[PDB]
DNA sequence: TTTTTTTTTTT
C-alpha cells in the first residue's frame, strides 16, 4: 500500500548530502559552507556545484548524476533543503536548486539525437531571441472545495493536471478544486531560442536551433547577440492543446560565457584588475609602459598585409574608441567613431574587413547587397503564439559597444541607406509599427567597405561624384580612406614578395609581438579610462582647426568633402 | 489632392486599379478655377484639355472603363 | 471563355475521376465528360459535383482518334506516289494564292528531323522558321493555318506576352502563402508547335528567353521557391 | 512463414556465387561482407534483392510484397551465421539487412494502390528535410497511489493502459511518465523527380519520406538518390477531435535504404574513407600512368570526346577538376583562402559554349545548372520563406550553395540584370554568404566553383573595338575570375572543312574508371607545396603582367591575379602527383594565362 | 484588417 522506494535516488541523495559536508578546499574549510552562506539573503536560490570536485571525491557518484540526471534530480534539490536548515533564518517553504558547472566533455546541436534524453550534456551556441520572465507553478496546493480540506504537494507536468483524489472519505467533488495562489509554490520561468554556432556548420547548411528554458535565478543570465554555454538535460515536450506529438526541448541549468577574456569570474578599472593574473598584469603593465607601441599593434594586427600605413592606424583609434559624453539636457555626444574605405580593385578592402571582425569579440560582419532595413536595424514579428507583435533584434543591435562591419556599403539600396543613417545620426534606433512603440540604444561603431562609381577612382573630381552613397551619410563618417592603385612598380615587387611568402611557410613568416589573445585583454583594460584636456591641449586644439579652415581656403588649391 | 480630372490608382485594400473623378466630375454645372496652368501634372493637363473638348471624361485603363460627364466652367489663370 | 457573355465570369464546375478514367486528362485541356450530376452530403442548399463516367479529349475540335488513326491501303496509294511530297506541299492553306516555297518548308516542320546523341551531346531535332516579310503577305493566315494543323499546338503574340509567360512562372497562393510553378506557353506546347507572330514588337527583355528553349529544349527556373528544370 | 524463410535465406548467404567483380572466385561474397563487418564498425548489411531472385524466386515474392514481416526474419537469420566471429569481436547494437536495387522500378506518378506496403524503389533529387522528431516506443506509466512503475511495450503500433495497479488497485491511477520512456527518431525529407523519366509538358512531382531511426541524417538537401523503402498509406482526420476521419488517404515512404553512388559521375567527396578502399593493383596503374611525359595532355584530350580541338579549354577545365591546395590559414588570422579555379568561356555564337557546361554539369556529381533570365539575385544565394505551418519566416539554400562540392555552371552570364550579378561577388571570392534579415542574422559558406558562359555585345565580335569593350563586364568582376577564354569565329577554310568533317561524322554512330579513379586518388593523398626556386619564378611572373596589361587596355591585373598563378600552378602539379611545385609548374600555367586571351 | 520577403503586372 504504502509509497516505493526509489533506491537509486536516495542513495544519491544520501552520497551528495554527504559530499557537500566532506568535501574541503586546499586549506580544509569546507567550501559549501561558504558559498552556501549567501544562500540566505533573498533572491538568492542556486548554489553552483562544480562537477569536477565531484569527481575528486566520488567517482561512484559522477556516474550516477551524468547518466539519471532527470531521476535524481529532485533529490539533490531537496538535499540542499536539509543541509541549509543549519542557517534558521530561512523561509520554511523556500526552496533551491543545484546548479552543475565545468562538465569535461562538449557536444554540438547536432549531436543531440534522441538517445540523450533524460542524461546531462554540454552545449554552445548562439543566442537569437529572449522571451519574458513568468511565473511556473511546480506543486500547487489545491484548496479542496466541498471538504474545506487542504489537498497539498501536487506536482504538474506541463499542464494544469487537476489532481482528482481527495484523502477525505466524504469529498463531494473528485472534479472539483479550487486552488490557491498565496501558499502555492513558483519559480521564474524564461525560454530563450539558441541558434547553432558559426565554428561548428557543416559547409554548404543552414543552421540549426533549438528551445532553451532558463528556470531558476539564472533567469536573465543569456541575452540576445550572446555566444553562452548551457549545461542542462535534453526533454521532451507533448503539445498540451490535446492533453500525441513530441518535440525536443534543452532545460538548461547552468549557462555561462563560452570563453572568458578573464577567467576569474563572470565594471571598472579595480573590478578587472582583480581578476588580472599574475602573468596577465605583469604583461599588460609591460604593454603600457611600452614605446612605440602604437607601431607594434598595427605590425601585430594586421601581419600580411604590406603598406597602407595610413590606414591601420586608422582601424586601431577605431578600436579603441573614444569618450561618451551626455550633455544635462538630455541629449548625448557620439563616442566611438566610424570609419569608411573606398579604393580601387583588389586593395585589401575586405581583408581590413575580415580581420577586424575575427579579432574584436561581438562584433559583426554583413555584406550590402544581401541585407535588408528591417534586418540592420530591428524588426516587427507577429508571434502568434503570444499573437502580438514584439520586436526583433539587428545588426546594428546585436553587436552593440562593438563594431559592424559593412561591406560593399554602396550596393544597398536607397531605402536601406536611409535606415542606417537615421541610426548613425541620433544612436538609437527608433519603432513605430503595427503595435508597438520604442526606442532602442545602438552604440556600434561602424566599419564600412566601399567602391567608386565606375570600377576605379577618378582622381580628378570631387568624392560626392566617385560614389553613390547618400549626402547626409557622407558627413557622419569623419575619417576616410581613398586607396588607389598606382601603377607602380617598387610596390609590385614589395607586394609579390610578401604573399608568396605567405603561400610558402603558411603559418610562419608571422613573427609579431604582443599574440592576439593578449591583445584582447590589454584593450579590454586600456578601453576603462575617461582622459581629460589640459588647457595647454585645449589651445592647441583650436590652432589646429584653425590651420586645417584655411587650407581649403580659397585660390591656390581644392580640396573634396570641404571641411 | 486626387486631381483634378480622373485617375487610376493602385489600392492598397484591392491590390487593384480604382477609379477617381477628381474636380470637375464633382462641379455639376458649376465653375471651377484654376490658377498656374503650367504647374499642373503633365497627364492631368492633357486629360483637362480633353475634358474642355469633350464635357466628359472617359478612362480605358487597367480594369476601368467608364464615363463621367464633366459640367463646369474653366476660369484659368495663366502666368 | 469563348462561349461566355461578352463579358462575364466563367463558372466552374467538379469533376471526380475514379476507377479507370484516372490519368487520362492533362491540365489545360480540351475535354468532354459524361456523368452524373449530384449533390455533396453533409441547410437546405448544396453544392454539387460531376460524378465522371467517361472522358473524351477534345483537342482536335472533334474527338481524339488515336484508335481509328490507321491508314489504308486505298491511303497508302497516295502515300506511295511519286510525289506525295508535293501534295501535301499544295495542300496547306489551300485560301491562299503563290508562296509555292514557304509552304514545302512548313511541312518540314511539322514533320522534324531526327535527333541524335553521340558519346552524350544531344544534337536537337525540331526546326525553327521566321518569316520576315513586307505587310498583307497572308502570314498570320499561314500560322493560324499550322495552329490548327497540329496535335498540341499554342498560339501567342509578341506584344500580348511577357517573357516569363511565355517559358514558366511561380506564383504565390494567397490562401497557403506557398509558390508554386505554372508553365508557359513553350511549355504547354511541349511535343508540338508553338507560333509567335508580331515577333519584332516584343519587348527586348522578354525575347532573350526564347534562347535556351532553341537550343537545348529545356527551361531552367531558379527563383525563390523552385530549382528545377522543365522539358520544352 | 516464419520458420520457413530464415532457413531459406541462410542459404542465401551463404552459398552464392556471382558472375560480377567488386572492389576492383572469393565465393562467401556476402559472408566476406559480414566479415568486415565484424573487422571494423557499421553493423549495417547492404544486400541487393537481386542475387535473391537468381538464388531463389519464392522468397523474392515474399520480401517485396510483405517487406515488414519479413526483415526482422532477415535480420535474425544473419544474426546467426555470425557465428564465426561471435567470440572474436562482440559489437552492441545488432546486425542489420538492408535489400536494394540497382536500378529503380517505378516513377512518382505511377504509384498505383495496389502497392499498398510493399518495396518499392524511386529515384529524385531531395530538396528539404527537417529537424528530428521523438516517436515513443516503450512506455512508462506510474501510480499515484502504489507509486509502482509499469513499463508496457508498444507491439502492434499503439500502446495500451493497464488500468490496475499491481499493489493498489485503483483502477485508474496510472499516469504516463514521458521523459522516463524510451524514443526514436524520425525525419521527414522531400523528393521531386528528375527532368529525365517525366511525360510531355508538366511539372515535377514530390514525395514525403519518413527517415528512421539510423537513416536519420544520410542525405542532404541537393543530392541525387534512389530511395528504396516500403509504400504506406495512413488516414486523416478531418477534425482534430472527432473520430470521423476522411476517405481518401494519404500516402508517404518509410525508407529503408540510400544509394547516391551513379556510375557516370565521379566520386563525392563521402568516400574518402573510401579512397583507402582502393586495390593496391590500381595505384600501381595511376602511379605509372603519372610517369609518361605527357599525362597531362593524354588525360585532358580524353574530356568530352565530342568537342573538336579547342585545346587549351579542355586544359582549363581539367585543371578546375583539381584545384589549388587546401592550406590553413587559420593561425594568420586572414581568414580562409579559396582554391577551386572560375573559368568565364566568352566568344562569338555558334562556337560550343553551352555544350561544354551541358557536358560538365552531367559529369560532376554535386552540380548545377542556372541560365540568364530565369534565375533571381536570392535564388542563387539564400531566400527566406513564409513556412506553411508554423507561420514563421525561414532560411533556405538556392543554387550557389546547394553545389557547394563541384560546379555551378551559369550559361547566360551576360543576360542578367546588374542587380543579380552583383551577388556573385561575395560567394565567388570568400567561399563564404552574410545574410541580414528579418530575423535571420547567420553567416553561411560553400565551397563552390562559378563556370559562366557569355556572348560579346553586340553578340558579335568586332575587332574595331578593345577587349574590354566587347565583354562589357566591369572590372571588379573580371578580376574574380582568373582564366577568361575568348573563344572566336577566324575564318580559315581549312578548319572549316576539317570541322564540318568531324560534325558530319556524329551522325554515322581512354577509358573511365582510370579518369573516374585518378581523380580520386589525386584528391585523397596529394598535397604540392611551394619551392624556392618555384617561388622565385612567380614574382617575375608577375611583374611583367602589370607593364602588359597595362597598356593594351586588355585586361589589367591586380595582385588577385598573382594568387591566381599559384591556384593555376598547384593544380598542375597534382596532375601528375609531384606533391611539390617546380619550376615548369609555372610556365605551365602562365603560358594558359597568356594564352588565353589572344 | 497589422510585418517582412519575393515575383510579376501595371500606372
Ligand atoms: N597591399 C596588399 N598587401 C597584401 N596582399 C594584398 C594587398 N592588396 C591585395 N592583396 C591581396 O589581394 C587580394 C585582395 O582582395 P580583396 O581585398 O578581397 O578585394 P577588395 O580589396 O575588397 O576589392 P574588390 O572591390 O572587393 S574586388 C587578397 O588575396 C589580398 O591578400
Ligand atoms: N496571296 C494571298 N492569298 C490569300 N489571301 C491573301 C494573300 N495575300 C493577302 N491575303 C489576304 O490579305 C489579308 C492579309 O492579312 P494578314 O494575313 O494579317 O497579313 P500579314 O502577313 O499578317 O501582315 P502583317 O504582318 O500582320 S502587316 C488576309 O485577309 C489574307 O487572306
Ligand atoms: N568545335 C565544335 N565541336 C563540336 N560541336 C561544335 C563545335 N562548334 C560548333 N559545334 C556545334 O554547333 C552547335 C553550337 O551550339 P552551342 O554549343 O549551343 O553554341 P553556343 O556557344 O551556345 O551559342 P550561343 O552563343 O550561346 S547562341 C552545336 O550543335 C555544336 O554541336
Ligand atoms: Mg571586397
Ligand atoms: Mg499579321
Ligand atoms: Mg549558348
Ligand atoms: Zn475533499
Ligand atoms: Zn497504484
Amino acid at each position: 500500500h504504502l509509497e516505493v522506494r526509489d533506491e537509486v535516488a536516495e542513495k544519491c541523495q544520501k552520497l551528495f548530502l554527504d559530499f557537500l559536508e566532506e568535501f574541503q578546499s586546499s586549506d580544509g574549510e569546507i567550501k559549501y559552507l561558504q558559498l552556501a552562506e549567501e544562500l540566505i539573503r533573498p533572491e538568492r536560490n542556486t548554489l553552483v556545484v562544480s562537477f569536477v570536485d565531484l569527481e575528486q571525491f566520488n567517482q561512484q557518484l559522477s556516474t550516477t548524476i551524468q547518466e539519471e540526471f532527470y531521476r535524481v534530480y529532485p533529490y539533490l534539490c531537496r538535499a540542499l533543503k536539509t543541509f541549509v536548515k543549519d542557517r534558521k533564518e530561512i523561509p520554511l517553504a523556500k526552496d533551491f536548486y543545484v546548479a552543475f558547472q565545468d562538465l569535461p566533455t562538449r557536444h554540438k546541436i547536432r549531436e543531440l539525437t534522441s538517445s540523450r534524453i533524460g542524461l546531462l550534456t554540454r552545449i554552445s551556441g548562439q543566442v537569437v531571441r529572449t522571451h519574458p520572465v513568468h511565473p511556473e507553478l511546480v506543486s500547487g496546493t489545491f484548496l479542496c472545495l466541498d471538504c474545506q480540506t487542504v489537498i497539498r504537494d501536487v506536482e504538474q507536468q506541463f499542464k494544469y493536471t487537476q489532481p482528482n483524489i481527495c484523502r477525505n472519505p466524504v469529498c463531494a467533488n473528485r472534479r472539483r478544486f479550487l486552488l490557491d495562489t498565496n501558499k502555492s509554490r513558483f519559480v521564474d520561468f524564461q525560454k530563450v531560442r539558441i541558434q547553432e554556432t558559426q565554428a561548428e556548420l557543416p559547409r554548404g547548411s543552414i543552421p540549426r536551433s533549438l528551445e532553451v528554458i532558463l528556470r531558476a535565478e539564472a533567469v536573465e543570465s543569456a541575452q540576445a547577440g550572446d555566444k553562452c554555454d548551457f549545461t542542462g538535460t535534453l526533454i521532451v515536450v507533448p503539445d498540451v492543446s490535446k492533453l500525441l506529438s513530441y518535440r525536443l526541448v534543452f532545460l538548461a541549468c547552468c549557462v555561462a560565457p563560452t570563453n572568458p577574456r578573464f577567467g576569474g569570474k563572470e565594471q571598472t578599472a579595480e573590478s578587472i584588475k582583480n581578476q588580472m593574473t599574475v602573468k596577465e598584469w605583469e604583461k599588460v603593465f609591460e604593454m603600457s609602459q611600452d614605446k612605440n607601441l602604437y607601431h607594434n599593434l598595427c605590425t601585430s594586427l594586421f601581419p600580411t598585409i604590406h603598406g597602407n600605413d595610413e590606414v591601420k592606424r586608422g582601424v586601431l583609434l577605431m578600436l579603441f574608441g573614444g569618450v561618451p559624453k551626455t550633455t544635462g539636457e538630455g541629449t548625448s555626444l557620439r563616442g566611438d567613431i566610424n570609419v569608411c574605405i573606398v579604393g580601387d580593385p583588389s586593395t585589401a578592402k575586405s581583408q581590413f574587413l575580415k580581420h577586424v571582425e575575427e579579432f574584436s569579440p561581438r562584433a559583426v560582419y554583413t555584406s550590402g547587397k544581401a541585407s535588408s532595413a528591417a534586418g540592420l536595424t530591428a524588426a516587427v514579428v507577429r508571434d502568434e503564439e503570444s499573437h502580438e507583435f514584439v520586436i526583433e533584434a539587428g545588426a546594428l543591435m546585436l553587436a552593440d559597444n562593438g563594431v559592424c562591419c559593412i561591406d560593399e556599403f554602396d550596393k544597398m539600396d536607397v531605402r536601406d541607406q536611409v535606415a542606417i543613417h537615421e541610426a548613425m545620426e541620433q544612436q538609437t534606433i527608433s519603432i513605430t509599427k503595427a503595435g508597438v512603440k520604442a526606442t532602442l540604444n545602438a552604440r556600434t561603431s561602424i566599419l564600412a567597405a566601399a567602391n567608386p562609381i565606375s570600377g576605379h577612382y577618378d582622381r580628378s573630381k570631387s568624392l560626392k561624384q566617385n560614389i553613390n552613397l547618400s549626402a547626409p551619410i557622407m558627413s557622419r563618417f569623419d575619417l576616410f580612406f581613398i586607396l588607389v592603385d598606382e601603377c607602380n612598380e617598387v610596390t609590385d615587387y614589395a607586394i609579390a614578395r610578401r604573399i608568396v611568402d605567405l603561400h610558402s611557410r603558411i603559418e610562419e613568416s608571422i613573427d609579431r609581438v604582443y599574440s592576439l589573445d593578449d591583445i584582447r585583454r590589454y584593450l579590454l583594460f586600456a578601453r576603462q579610462f575617461k582622459p581629460k584636456i589640459s588647457k595647454e591641449s585645449e589651445d592647441f586644439i583650436v590652432e589646429q582647426y584653425k590651420h586645417l579652415r584655411q587650407r581649403d581656403g580659397s585660390g591656390v588649391t581644392k580640396s573634396s568633402w570641404r571641411i | 489632392a486626387a486631381g483634378l480630372t480622373a485617375s487610376v490608382m493602385r489600392d492598397p485594400s484591392s491590390r487593384n486599379f480604382i477609379m477617381e473623378g477628381g474636380a470637375m466630375v464633382l462641379a455639376d454645372g458649376g465653375v471651377v478655377c484654376i490658377d498656374e496652368f503650367d504647374k499642373m501634372r503633365e497627364d492631368d493637363r492633357v486629360a483637362i484639355h480633353e475634358a474642355m473638348e469633350q464635357q466628359t471624361i472617359s478612362i480605358a485603363k487597367a480594369g476601368i472603363t467608364t464615363t463621367l460627364n464633366s459640367r463646369c466652367s474653366v476660369l484659368a489663370a495663366a502666368n | 471563355s469563348d462561349q461566355v457573355p461578352v463579358g462575364n465570369i466563367p463558372r466552374s464546375i467538379t469533376v471526380l475521376v475514379e476507377g479507370e478514367n484516372t490519368r487520362i486528362a492533362q491540365p489545360g485541356d480540351h475535354v468532354s465528360v459524361t456523368g452524373i450530376f449530384l449533390p455533396i452530403l453533409r441547410g437546405l442548399l448544396s453544392e454539387t459535383y460531376l460524378e465522371a463516367h467517361r472522358i473524351v479529349k477534345m483537342n482536335k475540335s472533334e474527338d481524339d482518334e488515336s484508335g481509328a488513326g490507321e491508314l489504308t491501303r486505298e491511303e497508302l496509294r497516295q502515300i506511295a506516289e511519286e510525289d506525295f511530297y508535293e501534295k501535301l506541299a499544295a495542300s496547306i492553306a489551300p485560301e491562299i494564292y503563290g508562296h509555292e516555297d514557304v509552304k514545302k518548308a512548313l511541312l518540314l516542320l511539322l514533320v522534324g528531323g531526327v535527333d541524335q546523341s553521340p558519346r552524350g551531346m544531344k544534337i536537337r531535332g525540331n526546326i525553327n522558321i521566321c518569316l520576315m516579310g513586307d505587310p498583307g503577305v497572308a502570314k498570320s493566315q499561314l500560322l493560324s493555318y499550322i495552329d490548327r494543323l497540329a496535335p498540341r499546338s499554342q498560339y501567342t503574340t509578341g506584344r500580348g506576352s511577357s517573357g516569363v509567360g511565355l517559358t514558366a512562372a511561380v506564383l504565390r497562393d494567397s490562401v497557403s502563402g506557398e509558390l508554386t510553378l505554372e508553365g508557359g506557353a513553350l511549355v504547354l506546347a511541349d511535343q508540338g508547335v508553338c507560333c509567335i507572330d508580331e515577333f519584332d514588337k516584343m519587348a527586348e527583355a522578354d525575347r532573350t528567353a526564347i534562347h535556351e528553349v532553341m537550343e537545348q529544349q529545356t527551361i531552367s527556373i531558379a527563383k525563390a521557391g523552385i530549382l528545377t528544370t522543365l522539358n520544352a | 512463414n516464419v520458420a520457413a524463410c530464415k532457413e531459406n535465406f541462410q542459404r542465401f548467404l551463404q552459398r552464392f556465387i556471382d558472375p560480377l567483380a567488386k572492389e576492383e572466385i572469393t565465393e562467401p561474397l556476402y559472408m566476406q561482407r559480414l566479415g568486415e563487418i565484424n573487422v571494423i564498425g557499421e553493423p549495417f548489411l547492404n544486400v541487393n534483392c537481386e542475387h535473391i531472385k537468381s538464388f531463389d524466386k519464392n522468397l523474392y515474392r515474399q520480401l517485396i510484397s510483405y517487406p515488414q514481416e519479413v526483415i526482422p526474419t532477415f535480420d535474425m537469420a544473419v544474426n546467426e551465421i555470425f557465428f564465426d566471429r561471435y567470440p572474436d569481436s562482440i559489437l552492441e547494437h545488432q546486425i542489420q539487412v538492408r535489400p536494394f536495387n540497382a536500378l529503380k522500378t517505378k516513377n512518382m506518378r505511377n504509384l498505383n494502390p495496389e502497392d499498398i506496403d510493399q518495396l518499392i524503389t524511386i529515384s529524385g533529387m531531395v530538396i528539404r528535410t527537417s529537424q528530428l522528431i521523438p516517436e515513443m516506443q516503450e512506455a512508462f506509466f506510474q501510480c499515484q497511489v502504489c507509486a509502482h512503475t509499469t513499463r508496457v511495450e508498444m507491439d502492434r503500433g499503439r500502446i495500451a493502459e493497464p488500468s490496475v495497479c499491481g499493489r493498489c488497485h485503483t483502477t485508474h491511477s496510472m499516469a504516463l511518465i514521458h521523459n522516463r520512456s524510451l524514443f526514436s527518431d524520425k525525419q521527414m525529407i522531400k523528393l521531386q523527380e528528375s527532368p529525365e523519366d517525366m511525360p510531355a509538358g508538366q511539372t515535377p512531382h514530390t514525395v514525403i519520406l519518413f527517415a528512421h531511426n539510423d537513416l536519420v541524417d544520410k542525405v542532404q538537401p541537393g543530392d541525387r538518390v534512389n530511395v528504396t523503402g516500403i509504400y504506406r498509406a495512413v488516414p486523416i482526420r478531418v477534425n482534430p477531435r472527432v473520430s470521423n476521419v476522411k476517405s481518401v488517404y494519404k500516402t508517404h515512404i518509410d525508407v529503408i535504404h540510400y544509394r547516391k553512388t551513379d556510375a557516370k559521375r565521379l566520386h563525392g567527396l563521402d568516400e574518402e574513407a573510401e579512397q583507402k578502399l582502393f586495390s593496391e593493383k590500381r595505384v600501381e596503374l595511376l602511379k605509372e600512368l603519372s610517369r609518361k611525359p605527357d599525362i597531362y595532355e593524354r588525360l585532358a584530350s580524353a574530356l568530352a570526346p565530342s568537342i573538336y580541338e579547342h585545346e587549351d579549354i579542355k586544359k582549363g577545365i581539367l585543371l578546375q577538376l583539381f584545384g589549388g591546395t587546401r592550406k590553413d590559414f587559420s593561425h594568420t588570422g586572414r581568414g580562409k583562402f579559396r582554391a577551386e579555379i572560375n573559368i568565364l568561356l566568352c566568344g562569338d555564337p555558334g562556337t560550343s559554349k553551352s555544350q561544354l557546361l551541358q557536358y560538365v554539369y552531367n559529369l560532376v556529381p554535386r552540380g548545377q545548372y542556372t541560365s540568364g533570365k530565369g534565375s533571381s539575385a536570392v535564388g542563387l544565394t539564400a531566400y527566406v520563406m513564409k513556412d506553411p505551418e508554423t507561420r514563421q519566416l525561414v532560411l533556405q539554400t538556392g543554387a550557389l550553395v546547394l553545389s557547394d562540392n563541384g560546379i555551378c555552371c551559369i550559361d547566360e552570364f551576360d543576360k542578367m540584370n546588374e542587380s543579380t550579378r552583383s551577388v556573385l561577388h561575395e560567394v565567388m571570392e570568400q567561399q563564404t554568404l552574410s545574410i541580414a534579415k528579418a530575423g535571420i542574422i547567420c553567416q553561411l559558406n560553400a565551397r563552390t566553383s562559378v563556370l559562366a558562359a557569355a556572348n560579346p555585345i553586340e553578340s558579335q565580335w568586332n575587332p574595331k573595338k578593345t577587349t574590354i569593350e566587347n565583354i562589357q563586364l566591369p572590372h571588379t568582376l573580371l578580376s574574380r575570375f582568373d582564366l577568361i577564354f575568348l573563344l572566336l569565329d577566324p575564318q580559315d577554310e581549312a578548319y572549316d572543312r576539317r570541322l564540318a568533317h568531324h560534325l558530319v561524322a556524329l551522325y554515322y554512330q581512354l577509358d573511365m574508371a582510370v579518369l573516374k579513379d585518378y581523380i580520386a586518388y589525386a584528391h585523397s593523398t596529394i598535397m604540392p607545396r611551394l619551392s624556392e626556386e618555384a617561388s622565385q619564378a612567380l614574382i617575375e611572373a608577375y611583374v611583367d603582367m602589370r607593364k602588359i596589361g597595362s597598356s593594351r587596355g586588355m585586361v589589367s591585373a591586380y595582385p588577385r591575379q598573382l594568387e591566381s598563378l599559384i591556384r593555376l600552378a598547384e593544380a598542375h602539379a597534382k596532375v601528375r602527383l609531384s606533391n611539390k611545385v617546380e619550376a615548369i609548374d609555372v610556365e605551365e600555367a602562365k603560358r594558359l594565362h597568356r594564352e588565353a586571351l589572344k
